[PDB]
RNA sequence: CUUGGAUUUACUGAAGACUAACUACUGCGAAAGCAUUUACCAAGGACGUUUUCAUUAAUCAAGAACGAAAGUUAGGGGAUC
RNA sequence: AAACUUUCAACAACGGAUCUCUUGGUUCUCGCAUCGAUGAAGAACGCAGCGAAAUGCGAUACGUAAUAUGAAUUGCAGAUAUUCGUGAAUCAUCGAAUCUUUGAACGCACAUUGCGCCCUCUGGUAUUCCGGAGGGCAUGCCUGUUUGAGCGUCGUUU
RNA sequence: UAACGAGAUUCCCACUGUCCCUAUCUACUAUCUAGCGAAACCACAGCCAAGGGAACGGGCUUGGCAGAAUCAGCGGGGAAAG
RNA sequence: UGCUGUAAAGCUGGGUCGAACGGCCUCUAGUGCAGAUCUUGGUGGUAGUAGCAAAUAUUCAAAUGAGAACUUUGAAGACUGAAGUGGGGAAAGGUUCCAUGUCAACAGCAGUUGGACAUGGGUUAGUCGAUCCUAAGAGAUGGGGAAGCUCCGUUUCAACGUGCUUGAUUUUUCAGGCCAACCAUCGAAAGGGAAUCCGGUUAAAAUUCCGGAACUUGGAUAUGGAUUCUUCACGGCAACGUAACUGAAUGUGGAGACGUCGGCGUGAGCCCUGGGAGGAGUUAUCUUUUCUUCUUAACAGCUUAUCACCCUGGAAUUGGUUUAUCCGGAGAUGGGGUCUUAUGGCUGGAAGAGCGCGGUAAUUUUGCCGCGUCCGGUGCGCUUACGACGGUCCUUGAAAAUCCACAGGAAGGAAUAGUUUUCAUGCCAAGUCGUACUCAUAACCGCAGCAGGUCUCCAAGGUUAACAGCCUCUAGUUGAUAGAAUAAUGUA
RNA sequence: AAUAGGGUGAAGCCAGAGGAAACUCUGGUGGAGGCUCGUAGCGGUUCUGACGUGCAAAUCGAUCGUCGAAUUUGGGUAUAGG
RNA sequence: GCGAGAGACCGAUAGCGAACAAGUACAGUGAUGGAAAGAUGAAAAGAACUUUGAAAAGAGAGUGAAAAAGUACGUGAAAUUG
């Protein structure tokens, strides 16, 4: 079987000097090099993978389109759906607690 | 003769402390206007494992009064603490595991922990796991509390000093027998160079005051003063009494 | 142990134990045992019953739970004996 | 008796003593006062028609200008080189210049020929980007200029 | 004191050239040739016996003797060398 | 050759030689050698002696040449045997590389040969590195020590921006709006990190040249598309989808960015194998036989997935389910979908290339022509990548540059027209330095062409548990003074 | 950055059997350990082997220790002569 | 340092380490260490030419006052050698 070589001057296996080995249409065996695999953008709230968003090596993210690096919602390339679901929930009744809480104050404001 | 291990520790080239997986300083917040008035809220994001040091620590986001800006403190983590939990500091907040409150405000018998030696150092005694400081009693005249700390000492504070309420968590680490020197090894492989330790009887008469003699024994009384010398102080330093203790002290 | 103030005296404080007197030919618990107050937790005998089930019971090799004091192991406390 | 060994002589070897030289050294005396931010001493790399070194020099590179002098240089070659002359050769003299990359070494950095920023001009359809040319940007301290700071402080007005 | 040990020791089984008691075989040397070619060491040298002598001589004294040039081995001596 | 003197010595004949030198009276001293394990230089005996014996092994012929054990070519015999005696690199060397010539010295024999000697030639980058980032650490400044050389300290008891962003102004003036926690600098050719592949080509260079096909970053910039009269788009219940589809200060997050082991799954390359189309070998006999070619890069489009998530529904007779027992009223099983594109498939790249055959051209630079290059299968296989899991720790397994998204709502926006370069296409540019070769039983370090030492990548068949040992294919070597014998004593 | 192939078989889990209970037994599965045999590697026990004017100012051969961690190792970096 | 004049000084193992392409070659990671090495002849007139040899060389010849001066260069001792 043919044997490969590595094509940089780096000869030792770190994470950045990983190859492959592809037959070439020359009837070859040879070494190609293998960028490091890209990690999935997560949600800053529950840290899970985010759905909809390509995984990219982050200098990539620059040359891609808007479509790709986001999702069509509030915090949409931020945090997951449920994250969202969750803070407008929170949101909502913990602002109308902030209402009974206060009404509730003023009864003990005029007869206390 | 030779300078002694105890010696070249002071110069720190090989014996300072292996620092690079440290999670940041434990420290109270700094002691500012919301905590000496009323109480700030912070959310505990994290509860996190620290190299080299046995209590985990809690990552507290609190607001900036003044600027619009999250700030994140390193709190040693009390037992109960949990992820999620408010936390409330000041002069203000409540009696509850994991708030922070002046020690005059903390009726006697209260187990406090991380608490301020003075007033704004942010946390000097019972911080190692499972350690914690009780509340023996209050001066209010002179603005004073009575804390017993870890060691059994009685202390005399200011009232203002903090604490966080409750007992260190990691607690009860010491009762599980290590078992292998590699265990030592990778305990101290994170703290500093200071294991294992070569018997000062078993080296030469240059590398230590009890080396040397056609037998390994010391020769001469292991108790040394409290006055003498670096290279002299090897042994049991202005040691009161010596031997197995019997009754209490 | 004490003229370096002992013992004694008053006030104050801290530690651990222990629960006097009431306390008995009295109570409770399978036994060992159990004695300051209050709260909580789950038990129990007796009594009462024109409630219910109907033999489900008695004693028990093997096998189990508990078992004063002393004693052992590891922490904490260590006043008194 | 040969051979061999040893001794001696002649000639030849080996080796470099001896003799004789000497643009070197050493010591003494006499005279003089002249390094550098106007960039020194030192370093690196280059430069000749044909050179590796030494010597000289710096992209004007075994040298340019100038003054003097007066026919060479030379190992070879060769003038768009020269001879009663602005004229061969010449560190003869020397007052004008050139003086790479550096170095106290100065934009920052330097185990990198790494990275800036400002001004003028210029090329690419450009106040902004890319290229080129030239000129600049270190620190301490002194004098001065300008712009400032401080209820340190003077005057005045509510 | 179980387990562990290139730690020290004794015994037993197995095993064997450790031995009785040696023999035989192979390759590479050594050996001879062509080419190449050091070093240690060296007062002068180089046969013994006795004597005396710095009390253990190659040399001196008295004897034995004694015949060119040499090769492979060898380890008694050179109170061999370092 | 002799003479004189007890002697130290003096004089003289002959030979050699070529430029200075002596006697006597005095002066002066670095003034006399056999030794010092003396110093420096030179030369012997030993002695043509010890020796030139590890790494299986060489042989025949021709060519060349004065000369061949050793050079070249051919034939053979062997070995390394993929953890190599193969093919590359890091450190280190520095021209050892290649061609031509060449043998005085060196290559402990030899030499026509050479890593020797001489003359020339040779290293091509926007995409590979350096350059940039920060690591442990190193270290200016403000300061504080120290007689001082300098020491401490790294934002420190400091008035610390050679700040930016806009509307501009052409008035080459400005107007301001925001901030200034931290932030000198150096520190990795194995960490982080913008972007390139295939085929061909040299005596010697190639991810660099040639041909073709791409990509990134920075800049400029027009057209098309998109959007607006409901100004800054629509669709989907939802997960979310798309060619686009405003968004300042400031803020929040994500990526960069992370141990180790175990089994399992998927892929790729390799191994194995069937048919067919070619070529070679064996053929006394046998063998529809043995060996071999049948390949497809980066890049573009579409499609493709465990996990995760969404909608429906409401579960004990508990069900689903892994090799490994975890999950479900905090919503399982069932039904239907969404997403990441790792990885594969199809197509373009692209057959025009390469490969394998056959037929012809010719001193001939170099070819020209035709045919084929297809369809499968298999697995506790090997290596490696990824995935979903599980174990483990008094051990929990970097940082920064950099890039993106989101929150926020500043500011600016249409109708006879307005906006944007995160949609498509088009235009320009990418500097500097390294690049040859060795990487070792001869290119490094051990005084040397030294049995030592010196980091790492790829890895075929048989036997086997095995990457062991043993044999073999590709590739590479056949190098180590040789000849004749075969005593003793050795060494193995 | 590197570390063949085996043995043993810890927790956890599944099933069956026995028991009034407290609980016990069996078969699998699983893949733990500064476990173990043993390569590479790292080391250096013995022959008191070779060599000992060496291949070598420490090597060569066989034998041997260890071989998944207190492991081995490149580069960067720190510590400097009482 | 610059510029001069001198000596009962040394005469190439001496005198400075260096009379010469000497602080050179070379060694060492580094600080540093650190040589050896002058002489043909007045003049290259540095041996044309012939011959043997693969060549280096040799033998004739030639130049020179001398080749008993041939760059392995004045003289040319001793050890050592034919
Ligand atoms: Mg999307
Ligand atoms: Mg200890
Ligand atoms: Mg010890
Ligand atoms: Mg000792
Ligand atoms: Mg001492
Ligand atoms: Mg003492
Ligand atoms: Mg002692
Ligand atoms: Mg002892
Ligand atoms: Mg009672
Ligand atoms: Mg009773
Ligand atoms: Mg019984
Ligand atoms: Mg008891
Ligand atoms: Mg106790
Ligand atoms: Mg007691
Ligand atoms: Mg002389
Ligand atoms: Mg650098
Ligand atoms: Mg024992
Ligand atoms: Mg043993
Ligand atoms: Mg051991
Ligand atoms: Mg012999
Ligand atoms: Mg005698
Ligand atoms: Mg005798
Ligand atoms: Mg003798
Ligand atoms: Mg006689
Ligand atoms: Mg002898
Ligand atoms: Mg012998
Ligand atoms: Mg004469
Ligand atoms: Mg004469
Ligand atoms: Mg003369
Ligand atoms: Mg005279
Ligand atoms: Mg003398
Ligand atoms: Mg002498
Ligand atoms: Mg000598
Ligand atoms: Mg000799
Ligand atoms: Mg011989
Ligand atoms: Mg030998
Ligand atoms: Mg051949
Ligand atoms: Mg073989
Ligand atoms: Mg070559
Ligand atoms: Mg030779
Ligand atoms: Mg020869
Ligand atoms: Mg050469
Ligand atoms: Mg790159
Ligand atoms: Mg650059
Ligand atoms: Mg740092
Ligand atoms: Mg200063
Ligand atoms: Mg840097
Ligand atoms: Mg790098
Ligand atoms: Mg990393
Ligand atoms: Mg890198
Ligand atoms: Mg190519
Ligand atoms: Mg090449
Ligand atoms: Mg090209
Ligand atoms: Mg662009
Ligand atoms: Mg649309
Ligand atoms: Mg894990
Ligand atoms: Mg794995
Ligand atoms: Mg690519
Ligand atoms: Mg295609
Ligand atoms: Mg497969
Ligand atoms: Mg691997
Ligand atoms: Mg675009
Ligand atoms: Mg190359
Ligand atoms: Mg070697
Ligand atoms: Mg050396
Ligand atoms: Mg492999
Ligand atoms: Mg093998
Ligand atoms: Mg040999
Ligand atoms: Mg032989
Ligand atoms: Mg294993
Ligand atoms: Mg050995
Ligand atoms: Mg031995
Ligand atoms: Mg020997
Ligand atoms: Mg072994
Ligand atoms: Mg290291
Ligand atoms: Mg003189
Ligand atoms: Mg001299
Ligand atoms: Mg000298
Ligand atoms: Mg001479
Ligand atoms: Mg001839
Ligand atoms: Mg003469
Ligand atoms: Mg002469
Ligand atoms: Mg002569
Ligand atoms: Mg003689």
């Amino acid at each position: 079987a043919q044997r490969v070589t590595y094509r940089r001057r780096n000869p030792y296996n770190t994470r950045s000097n990983k190859i492959k080995v592809v037959k070439t249409p020359g009837g070859k065996l040879v070494a190609q090099h293998v960028k490091k695999a890209a990690s999935r953008v997560k949600c800053g709230d529950c840290g899970s993978a985010l759905a909809g968003i390509s995984t990219l090596r982050p200098r990539q993210y620059a040359q891609v389109s808007k479509t790709h690096k986001t999702v069509q919602r509030a915090y949409g390339g931020s945090r997951c759906a449920n994250c969202v679901k969750e803070r407008i929930v929170r949101a909502f009744l913990i602002e109308e607690q902030k209402i009974v809480k206060r009404v509730l104050k003023e009864q003990q404001d005029k007869e206390k | 003769g030779r300078v002694i291990r105890n010696q070249r520790k002071g110069a720190g080239s090989i014996f300072t402390s292996h620092t690079r997986l440290r999670k940041g300083a434990a420290k109270l917040r700094t002691l500012d206007y919301a905590e000496r008035h009323g109480y700030i809220r912070g959310v505990v994001k994290q509860i996190i494992h620290d190299p080299g040091r046995g209590a985990p620590l809690a990552k507290v986001a609190f607001r900036d009064p003044y600027k619009y800006k999250l700030r994140e403190e390193t709190f040693i983590a009390n037992e109960g603490v949990y992820t999620g939990q408010f936390i409330y500091a000041g002069k203000k907040a409540s009696l509850n595991v994991g708030n922070i409150l002046p020690l005059g405000a903390c009726p006697e018998g209260t187990i406090v922990s991380n608490v301020e030696e003075k007033v704004g150092d942010r946390g000097a005694l019972g911080r190692t796991s499972g350690n914690y400081v009780i509340i023996i009693g209050h001066n209010p005249d002179e603005n004073k509390t009575r804390v017993k700390l870890p060691s059994g000492a009685k202390k005399i504070i200011s009232s203002d000093a903090r604490g966080v309420i409750g007992v260190v968590a990691g607690g009860g680490r010491i009762d599980k027998p290590l078992l292998k020197a590699g265990r030592a090894f990778h305990k101290y492989k994170v703290k500093r160079n200071s294991w294992p330790k070569t018997r000062g009887v078993a080296m030469n008469p240059v590398d230590h005051p009890h080396g040397g003699g056609n037998h390994q024994h010391i020769g001469k009384a292991s108790t040394i003063s409290r006055g003498a010398v670096s290279g002299q102080k090897a042994g049991l330093i202005a040691a009161r009494r010596t031997g197995l203790l019997r009754g209490t002290q």
